[PDB]
Parts: structure tokens; sequence; C-alpha cells
């Protein structure tokens, strides 16, 4: 009932809100979908039935898409590209703003490497790549100012800001690298794994306000807490490999992790109560307050703005 | 009785022997000695009349003895131009030693004291012109040094504001500093100070000093004053940073973050809460409160920054997390 | 309460505590034997001052206390005070205006006219620095505009500059830096269009000013030759 399923054709990669002021009382209710698996993909933006209001053609295809300000989106495409565009609201047109066109391309060999993830702290954007390479941008420079050459002879997944000036990045085997962007050297400060096992990491999330909480997903569907001080907390969760998880902005007590199975658990710490929100694979999710959005690859926009009713 | 000067006696023989006893230990006072003597004294000063006998007492004393106002300002400025010396392996950085840090922190107690006690104690000993004792420490709170030093900076800081043109000069001072980070800082994504201390530092410690004496002094300076046209030139004026940053990042903290005291989990909400309410109290309203204007901040038409009064109360007549959290606060208790 | 630590005080301190009662004169005694200068004491006075402009009854109450302890409404009384200290014990270096119109501006009080005029023919500059120091843009603008004309001819008197285009080229001087600093200012974003007419008068104003110059020149090489 919460939830109303506006089918699209296009297989929904990616799903992230625009950033809203926090001193004015408004509500979320702009956001922002990728597309993936088809010839022409896209990047879409849509308002809450969810009425789609601009869309540009994407060359290659959007792996991971963030919201750098209400008016800048960065998009990595599957080429390794990393492009910037510019929302005019006031003409409803995306443009575009700047481009890395190599920014990751795998050594040596000729063709393409895919940009698995990019986080962003304006201005500063950190892409990783399958490539060892930890290529760090800036919003105006036509420029790489820093590139990390052969950080991962193993494809990387994930990354994410830590405290600040520092990366976790998550690998194809199983291991939660610390890195650091002052030094000059190019080997991590810490490496952590588990014991025995080379379980591929796909996810990796930091808890909003304290930062050495931080949630990763493997392909085992386990959600494993772990402290970066001091893995805390191993939890048995899904039968399938998690893609996504992610805190709860406003209320950090909730948790939801999306699966390919087809499960939008939700985890609520405020005994941990799980529920089931939707009833073929959920790719991303995204949560503001009481708004959620998830993108299946049933080419379906499931939105509700009732998430706690 | 610690005090020697139609009742009041020619000096009593006990005083006298006692006022003896509080110089006698002073004279070539070993370094084992250095704290209980200024935990001693700094019991000694209350008592308005007594804290201004015993100002005067140990500022002459120190007219060589290492209870002087030289050598603690001296003191200072040598750690000052040390911890400049070593900013960027700059040579090991001698991190004041625990006993240093000590007796840093028995100096500023009972610096904070006197001047609480004694107003001409506070106007005598913010004007010396060899000491100036408010640029030094407005110079070191920039700098690297533990927590519970920053603590005690910031309530000698206070203790030196109940005084109402030093708060004038001190809110010049302060925003010309960049303490608290209210001008982007060439792009200062979050915070220089105050901000990233409490995220990283304070947070990973599990107790939260820097941010109750923080809120401290801001109670301390809008008392005084609301101040006015806090910066031009350098942002826009008016008091809304302090107050977006007050308001989101401790309110945050109020609800979740690890504690290693549990009682520490109210303070931090008591004192956010008593600005608030400071700041809420003298707001009246105005008919141009409810007329904007809007301020073109780098070629972006930024609205401005109402008084706080108005975005004070705009979010309470709605049910915005700010009124939720005090009913909240409220069930709790 | 003082009369305890007055025991034990020093020039400063004593200088300060008289200076917070409001007690101007017997300052300004005790600073002028020991020869300090009294900067504080002007600044105190012109703090007091703004302090009334904008106030309440207690605050008028305690004026009129001051105001008799020191000598048709209590304001007017600390007006004229401060214009009598101000010219009479006048000092040529940093006491005159630069300390009282700093602590205005910082408080956000529109300048009175007596001290705008007496800065500007002393010193323009200066003002014309603090003018574009703080966020007072239009008044710097009007000020440069004040200037140019009188190195022209019309109101030099004003300005304090002997040299209308007359005699020979001996006296100039024109703040480049300042008038630089102001163009970015007003071009920063090209979005107001208001911003954007005043550069384009000065601007227009200031060729007007050069081509006068240059014919200034071609005259007195001329007549050098």
């Amino acid at each position: 009932d919460k939830f109303a399923a506006k089918f699209v054709s296009h297989k929904i990669s990616r799903t992230r809100w625009r950033p809203v002021s926090a001193s004015s009382l408004q509500q979320p209710d702009v956001f922002a979908t990728g597309s993936w698996d088809n010839e022409e993909n896209k990047v879409c933006v849509w308002a809450t039935d969810p009425k789609q209001l601009c869309d540009i053609k994407h060359p290659g295809d959007v792996m991971d898409m963030q919201f750098l300000d209400k008016e800048r989106i960065v998009t990595g495409s599957s080429t390794g590209t990393v492009t910037i565009f510019r929302h005019h609201e006031n003409n409803q047109t995306l443009s575009v703003n700047q481009r890395w066109e190599q920014a990751h391309y795998h050594v040596g060999s000729n063709m393409r490497a895919p940009c698995t993830a990019i986080v962003c702290s304006s201005p500063e954007i950190v892409s990783v790549g399958e490539d060892g390479r930890i290529n760090c941008f800036r919003a105006e420079s036509r420029d790489v100012l820093r590139t990390i050459d052969d950080a991962d002879s193993s494809t990387m997944h994930g990354v994410t800001f830590l405290r600040t000036t520092e990366i976790l990045t998550v690998n194809s085997v199983g291991q939660l690298k610390l890195w650091d962007l002052r030094k000059q050297g190019n080997d991590p400060t810490q490496i952590f794994s588990v014991t025995g096992e080379r379980v591929p990491l796909h996810c990796v999330d930091r808890h909003p306000n304290q930062q050495h909480v931080v949630a990763t997903g493997g392909q085992d569907g386990m959600l494993c807490i772990w402290d970066v001080r001091h893995p805390m907390s191993l939890l048995n969760a899904h039968e399938a490999e998690m893609w996504e998880v992610h805190f709860h902005p406003s209320n950090p007590d909730h948790l939801f992790t999306c699966s390919e199975d087809g499960s939008l658990w939700h985890w609520d710490a405020s005994q941990l109560e799980i529920t089931n929100l939707l009833p073929l694979s959920v790719n991303s999710l995204d949560v503001l307050g009481q708004n959620l959005v998830c993108g299946t690859d049933a080419e379906a926009i499931y939105v509700t703005r009732r998430l706690f009713s | 009785e610690y005090w020697c000067p139609v009742a009041h006696q020619r000096p009593p023989q006990r005083q006298v022997l006692l006022s003896k006893f509080v110089r006698q230990m002073s004279d070539l006072l070993p370094a084992t000695l250095y704290l209980p003597y200024l935990k001693m004294l700094r019991g000694l000063a209350s008592g308005p009349q007594c804290a201004h006998y015993c100002f005067s007492l140990l500022k002459a004393n120190g007219g060589g003895s290492p209870v002087s106002w030289d050598h603690f300002f001296h003191s200072l400025m040598l750690y000052h131009e040390h911890l400049r010396r070593d900013l960027p392996r700059h040579p090991p950085l001698r991190g004041i030693t625990q006993r240093e840090l000590d007796g840093l922190i028995a100096c500023l107690q009972l610096t904070c004291t006197i001047i609480d006690w004694s107003e001409s104690a506070r106007l005598a000993l913010c004007e010396h012109a060899q000491w100036m004792p408010v640029v030094v420490i407005l110079g070191l709170l920039q700098c690297s040094i533990p927590p519970l030093l920053k603590a005690e900076l910031l309530k000698t800081l206070a203790a030196f504001g109940k005084s109402p043109e030093i708060a004038a000069s001190l809110w010049q001072s302060l925003e010309y500093t960049q303490i608290l980070q209210t001008v982007r800082a060439t792009g200062l994504r979050q915070g220089v100070g105050i901000e990233v201390e409490l995220n990283e530092i304070e947070s990973r410690c599990e107790e939260y000093p820097l941010t109750r004496a923080f809120c401290q002094l801001i109670s301390t300076l809008v008392e005084s004053s609301f101040p006015t046209n806090l910066g031009a030139g350098l942002r826009a004026p008016g008091f809304e940073p302090y107050l977006q940053f007050l308001r989101d990042t401790v309110f945050l903290r109020y609800r979740t973050r690890a504690y290693r005291r549990a009682a520490e989990k109210w303070e931090v909400a008591e004192a956010v809460l008593d600005v608030f309410y400071k700041l809420l109290k003298d707001y009246e309203p105005q008919p141009e409160d409810f007329v904007d204007q809007y301020v073109e901040l780098q070629g972006e038409e930024r609205v401005a920054f109402k008084p706080p009064g108005f975005s004070l109360m705009h979010h309470l007549l709605n049910e915005s997390p700010m009124l939720e959290l005090c009913l909240s606060l409220m069930e709790e208790g | 309460s003082t009369a305890a630590i007055a025991g034990s005080s020093a020039a400063e301190e004593m200088v300060a505590l008289l200076v917070q009662a409001g007690l101007f004169d017997t300052a300004i005694s005790l600073c002028q034997t020991f020869k300090l200068a009294l900067t504080s004491v002007f600044e105190g006075l012109a703090c007091k001052c703004i302090r009334l402009q904008q106030g309440g009854e207690a605050a008028q109450a305690e004026a009129w206390e001051w105001l008799a302890a020191n000598q048709s409404s209590a304001t007017d009384e600390a007006w004229r005070l401060m214009i009598s200290y101000l010219d009479k014990y006048e000092a040529k270096n940093t006491l005159y205006h630069h300390c009282i119109i700093n602590k205005l501006l910082s408080h956000g009080v529109p300048l009175p006219n007596w001290l705008i005029n007496r800065y500007k023919a002393m010193d323009a500059a200066e003002l014309l620095r603090l003018y574009l120091k703080y966020d007072l843009l239009e008044e710097a603008a009007e000020l440069v505009l004040e200037y140019v004309d009188a190195l022209l001819g019309k109101g030099h008197q004003y300005f304090g500059i002997q040299a209308p285009l007359s005699a020979t080229s001996q006296l100039v001087w024109f703040p480049y830096s300042a008038i630089d600093h102001l163009r970015q200012a007003l071009g920063e974003n090209e979005s107001n269009q208001h911003n954007q007419a005043i550069l384009s008068k000065l601007q227009r104003k200031m060729d007007e000013y050069f081509q006068k110059l240059k014919k200034a020149t071609d005259d007195y090489k001329k007549l050098v030759q």
C-alpha cells in the first residue's frame, strides 16, 4: 500500500535524492535514477506516481551516481570516464560540465576499464576502479591531482571518506584497506580482512555520527559491523549477495539492505527489528527522512512517502 | 582568616602568623609542592575581599620564585613558540609532559577563580602590556593540544568575559581568528576547529569537554550582548553560523553518540539548550523581521540571515525535529 | 571597593578603571603627566556615545550622571564634549579620527558628517581604505568620484589639493590599488545591474580624467623644453 510502483523501460541501477537544505523545513521531493544493461543508457530525474522531469543520454553505463550539490550530479561511466552534469532548474535541462575521459584505464593494454565507485566531499571527487587506481580530482581542475597507481591488483568495488583525506576501499579478495591521501607513498596504512576467508565485499557504509563504525556487505549476504579503531559483529541476514547497505541519514538507528533475491529488508535498532518492505533484483536505495526510493531490475521505481507509518 | 589587612582589628597575631605561613611557603618552593601550593591558593581566593587580597599578595610576591605572572606568561609564550616551530618529522614533538600539563591546568584554574571573584583583578590582568593574556590565549587555541587543555583555556576565556567591552573586543578577535570555521575557508568542506575536533577526536575519545566549553563561552558572550555585525567583507553580517552549528551538531550528538560516562549525555543537551533559551527570550517580534533581503554572496543570491529569534521560532511552530526532540526530552525526563 | 586595590595599582590599571566610570577628564590628566598616548580614552568615549545613540532610559540616566561628572539632551552633551576633547587635546598621531571612525563603522553606525569632513581634508586615503575594507562599496565609489573632481579643479579645497591643472605638474596622487580592488568587486559575477552601472560611469569618468592628464603632459613637456 505504501509503495507506488511506476514501471519504466530501463533497468534501474542507482537511486539518489537531491540533498535538501537543513535550515529550511522542506521535504525532499526530487530524486535521480541511473540505468544499466541497455544499448542506450540514461540518467533520469524524478519528482514525487513519480513524474519524470528531465533525462540525458549517458554514454556507456551509469555505474555509480552521487549528488555533489543541489545543481551538480557526478556520474561514473563504465568506460571509466568520470563526468559532472549541471542541472538547470529554470529550463529543466541537464548539461555536460566537466569530464575526465581517461580517468580509469587498464595498465598498458588497449581498450577501457570500468569505474566501479565514486565518493564526494566538495570539491573533492575520489574515484576507484577495476584497475588499481585511486584517482583524485577537483571540481574545477582539468587535470588529475593525485593518482595512486597499482594500489590494488584486484578490482576495487567501493570507496568512502573516513574522516578527511582518508579513504576506505573494499576489493574483490575481501580486504578493507585504509588509505591516506597526504602520505606520498603508494602503500595502504592498514588492511582489515577476515581470517581465512576471501568472500568478495560488494558494499561499504559509514555511520553518520560516529566515524569509527563501518558496515560492509559480502557475497554471503552477511552484514559485518566493523570498528576501524579496534569485525565486531557478524550478522546473518540474506541468503544471497548484498549489493548495497545504507544508513538512514537523519536517524542512523535505521538501516536498509538490498539483495538480488528481491528483499529490501529494514533493520531497526531503536533487538533488531527486521521487516520486508517489498513483496527481479533490487539494485539501489536511498532514504532521507520519511521518503525512500528503490530501483529494481524489473524496470520499476518504488517510491514511499510514509516509510515509518 | 588567610588575609592580614568600628570593629576591624589591628592585625590579630593569629592572622599575621597565617599570612606569614602563606608567604613562607612560597620562598624556595620545591618542584613537588608547586601543584599543592597552587591548589591551596585556588582554595583561598573565594570571598571577593579574600580574592582581591590574595591577588595583590601573590602579584607582589612575584615582583626566582616559580609562582609569578612573568613565569606563567613566559611559559605560555615558550609553549606557543615551540608548538608553532614544529608546524608543517619536526623535532619529536615535546607533547607537554603530563606533569607540565597538570601544572598549566592548575594555574589556569587559579586564574579563573581569581578573575571571577575580583573584577579589579580581571581588569588588571587583562590590560598588562607585557603579558597580553588574551592574545596569548587566543593564539594557543589554534595549536594542537590535548582536549582537557582546550577546555581549561575556554573556561579562562569565559571568566575574562564577565565584563562588557572586553566582550565586544573578544567577539571581534574570535571571528577574525576563524576558531569556528564560519567563512568557507577556500572550500572548507566540514569545519577547521570545533567541528572537526568534535567529530573526530572528541567522538573517538567518548568524552566531550570541548563542546561543553564552547557552548558555555557562547552563552556568556550572548548574555553581555547578542553582538551585531559580527563580520563584514568576510561572510555576511549576522549570528547565523554559530546558531546553525550549535543546533544541528549538538542536538544530533544529544541523540546518538557514544559517551564513556553516562551522565555526559545530559550535560551536552542542557548546555546547548541554555543558549537556545537565551536566544529565544530576547527575540521581540518586530515588523521588519518578517521582511527578508537577499545578499549577493559570490554571485549566488542567498537569503540573508534573519535574527536568531525568527529562525528559532519558525522551526518551533512546525513539527521540526526540534519540537519532536523537545517533547521526547520531556517524555524521557 | 576599589579603594583597597588602589593601594597597589599601576599606571595602566588606574587609567582603565577611571575611563570605565565615565571620568574622561581625570583619565586625560593622568595620561598627559605619564606621557601615555590617550587613544584608549578616545575609544571609550566613542563607545559610550554609540551605546547611548540606540538605547533606553537607564542608559539615559547613567548618561546624565557621567556627563555631569565630566563637565538639550544627554546625547547632545555627549557629542559637544567629544568635539571639545578631540580638538583641544589633539594629537597629530592616530588619536585623531582613525580610532573613532574605526569603532563606529565596526558597530554599523552611519558616519556623521562632521567626522567625515574632518578626516577627508587631512587624510583622504585611509577613509577610502576603511570604506573598501568594510562592505561600504557605494560610499567608496562616491569618495573616489569626489577625489577625481578635486584633482581636475572643481572643489579642490575640500580635499586639500592645491593643483587644479595650473602652474606646473608637481602635486598629484591617485589610489590605483584601491580603485582596482573596487573594480574587481563591482564586476564579481556581472549580475547586479546597479553595480554594473556604477562601474561603467566610474570608468568613463576616469577616462576623461586621464585624457586630461595626457593633454597636461603634452603641455608640461612643451613648457620644460
